[PDB]
């Protein structure tokens, strides 16, 4: 019913009404980085994502 | 009451492994504590014929 991977993670389950296979894949990664050249000259940023 | 041959002893191995789980593994080793036969084994053979 279940599998891993080679990391040995639960992160597969097979369908018990389809018979097919469908990988867990999270949307939930990575950071959120700002870029301030300096906020005694300018006053603008720049969203940096990872 | 009727004749009868006494039982023999023989030795068994590579023998008695099965899927300690329902977990698909591949490319991947794994050692787990489940009861499984030993190799090389004395058992107890036994007739019929």
């Amino acid at each position: 019913q279940f599998g891993r991977d080679i990391a040995d993670t639960t992160d597969a389950v097979r369908d018990p009404q389809t018979l097919e296979i469908l990988d867990i894949t999270p949307c939930s990664f990575g950071g959120v980085s700002v870029i301030t050249p300096g906020t005694n000259t300018s006053n603008q940023v720049a969203v940096l994502y990872q | 009451t009727r004749t009868q041959l006494p039982p023999a002893y023989t030795n068994s191995f590579t023998r008695g492994v099965y899927y300690p789980d329902k977990v698909f593994r591949s490319s991947v080793l794994h050692s787990t504590q489940d009861l499984f036969l030993p190799f090389f084994s004395n058992v107890t053979w036994f007739h019929a014929i």
